[PDB]
């Protein structure tokens, strides 16, 4: 007898996911030095 | 009659989107201590 | 004959690439202050 017509494409494939998230960044650098400190006290008078 | 052929098969799944981008990082440690500061200015004479 | 089956499903899509790098951490707080300079010198000796 005739042959049937042929078959319908098949659905489609699944979606791809979401890629991974990138790594959070780095620690940042140390901050640097405190500022200098202040400059002393006045020498004392000389004596007599 | 026969049966008609599969059909072919489907389309390919879209590909995923990219993934999220990192948190940035941690904060930097405290850098150290500041330098000593300068020396005092000399005092004035005996009997200022 | 029959219509024939429909074809197989789709081949998946691929996960997306990964994120970027999360920004760098900022840098961290400075240091303390340095502590204070010496005490100057005593000034020179003054008549009575």
């Amino acid at each position: 007898g005739p042959k049937g017509p042929p078959g319908d494409k098949g659905p489609p494939g699944d979606p791809g996911p979401p890629g991974a998230r990138g790594e959070p960044g780095n620690i940042g650098f140390p901050g640097p030095p405190g500022p200098k400190g202040p400059k002393g006290d006045p020498g004392d008078p000389g004596g007599y | 009659g026969p049966k008609g052929d599969p059909g072919p098969k489907g389309d390919p799944g879209p590909p995923g989107p990219p993934g999220a981008r990192g948190q940035a990082g941690v904060l930097g440690f405290p850098g150290p201590p500041g330098p000593k500061g300068d020396k005092g200015d000399p005092g004035p004479p005996g009997g200022y």
